[PDB]
């Protein structure tokens, strides 16, 4: 057969694969074994998870490969699951009415992990042998050594229950090894004050970079002359009570931009941002991003607008405002709970001044209670913020409640009803009033179906 | 990833 000309053992060896056999590797024609390599992820050392990293730099829009695996139908796969205990849909791709399962046979694509914020690649439907298949396309220019991240385009509660918020910098080196490689840039100091937002107390030994010490001393990074640039996002290494460094799976580290956004150093925030700091860098366990820490500081610190400036700068630098917490609540969901009506309207006005491509992408997200951003405002009796959100997107009901797919329409109707369930007569009356005065031209049938 | 459309292609 022509298979006899494909030695998968050399492919597995060069790609650094150590958990597959020769007969279980299914290669394809567009597989670029020269551009990537399969390595380990120290954050996933307990579960034994691996990942796909870049051996060399890769431009944006480059073909990586095809998701290969065992072929099943939608009914045959359910039968296999029901007949084989222990089988799971973790490696299952539902494409073209077929299921490609890589739980036992696959290629290099099976090692790409999940990310719904820092995804640097995506799945695209293509054709092979006149059959529908899926391919991996890079969405951004990849730097050699970074980990590839992708969006599985599917939701499961177990994911948001204990999926580590992954960053491209998360590699195979441990904390001790990473410090050993960059011992020249790290000094061991003690915490001068307390930090509730980072679980640090006074006197706690912390290994930090010079940029970190400058940020902690409320100094200005611009006033310093010789500042190295490689340690831009080199994080703060915490030291345990046994005088040994806490690992990534043991504690959550943070970057200088995180502490800067939490403290309100607007000028240092701008310096870090313009010096290539990952504005979408997330904590592993908690998932806190610069925007969440900025909101926390806004809620805590008495002076308010100083964090509004940081939020405006982040939006101006096209930060991904679609991040969410483990409660499936986005940045807007939590921001409507911590910002006053005026500052909330100011942030909405910032996003309006940016004028995004599609506004409906901000409303398609739902929380654990199946409430979008408007339903969230109406569940907490935040009527004015819901009004300004409707002012942003006036076609909210026209597109989501009055479309062709009656299923989505009825789902949104029932979600809004479940949200306004715990209302009294006065709140329902003012809600229907504000709906009618809004000039959104709402037909009477929905006004009746809503309640 | 919990959108109104609660691996896959897209
Ligand atoms: N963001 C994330 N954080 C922690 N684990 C993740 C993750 N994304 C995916 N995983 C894990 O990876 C599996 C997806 S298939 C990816 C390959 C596998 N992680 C490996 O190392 O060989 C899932 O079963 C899930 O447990």
């Amino acid at each position: 057969n022509a298979d006899e000309w494909i030695d998968t053992s050399k492919i597995m060896l060069d790609l650094h694969i150590d958990n597959m056999s020769s007969s279980d590797y299914i290669p394809s024609a567009i597989d670029r074994t020269d551009l990537v390599m399969v390595q380990s992820v120290h954050l996933l050392r307990k579960t034994g998870g691996r990942g796909l990293f870049a051996r060399e730099d890769i431009p944006k829009g480059t073909c990586i490969g095809i998701y290969t695996g065992e072929v099943y139908s939608e009914q045959e796969f359910e039968q296999y699951l029901k007949e084989h205990v222990g089988s799971d849909k973790s490696y299952a791709m539902y494409v073209g009415g077929r299921v490609i399962d890589a739980a036992r046979k696959g290629n290099l694509t099976r090692y790409i992990n999940f990310s719904d914020s820092q995804d640097n690649a995506e799945f695209v439907e293509t054709t092979l042998n006149r059959k529908k298949v899926a391919k991996v396309i890079t969405t951004k220019n990849i730097k050699a050594g970074q980990q590839l991240l992708i969006n599985y385009n599917t939701y499961e509660e177990q994911a948001s229950r204990y999926y580590y918020f992954l960053n491209p910098g998360d590699g195979w080196l441990s904390a001790q090894e990473f410090y050993q490689t960059y011992q020249s840039q790290y000094r061991l100091e003690q915490m001068p004050y307390n930090l509730e937002g980072f679980d640090l107390k006074a006197g706690d030994r912390v290994l930090m970079t010079q940029i970190g010490r400058i940020i902690l001393a409320n100094y200005s990074l611009a006033k310093e002359q010789e500042l190295n640039a490689s340690d831009i996002d080199l994080p703060f290494l915490k030291v345990g009570s046994d005088e040994k460094i806490l690992d990534f799976d043991e504690a959550d580290t943070f970057t200088p931009l995180m502490a800067a956004c939490y403290l309100g150093q607007v000028e240092n925030v701008k310096w870090l941002i313009e010096h290539g700091a990952n504005i979408d860098q997330q904590q592993s366990h908690s998932g806190h991003c610069p925007l969440s820490l900025t909101l926390k500081g806004y809620s805590l610190a008495k002076d308010t607008q100083k964090y509004i400036d940081i939020i405006q700068l982040l939006i101006k630098n096209q930060v991904n405002l679609l991040v969410h917490d483990r409660s499936d609540k986005t940045f807007l969901h939590n921001a409507a709970l911590v910002l006053n009506n005026l500052d909330f309207q100011s942030v909405v006005k910032f996003l309006i001044g940016q004028n995004p491509i599609d506004i409906n992408e901000y409303f398609t997200y739902i929380d654990e209670n199946d409430f979008d951003i408007v339903m969230h405002c109406y569940n907490n009796k935040l009527f004015d913020k819901a009004l300004v959100l409707l002012a942003f997107y006036p076609d909210y009901f026209k597109r989501n409640y009055m479309s062709d797919n009656e299923g989505h329409n009825q789902f949104n109707i029932n979600a809004f009803r479940k949200a306004i369930k715990d209302f009294n007569s006065n709140e329902r009356s003012i809600l229907l009033m504000q709906l009618r005065e809004s000039g959104l031209h709402l037909p009477e049938d929905l006004l009746e179906q809503l309640g | 990833a919990r959108t109104k459309q609660t691996k896959s292609t897209g």
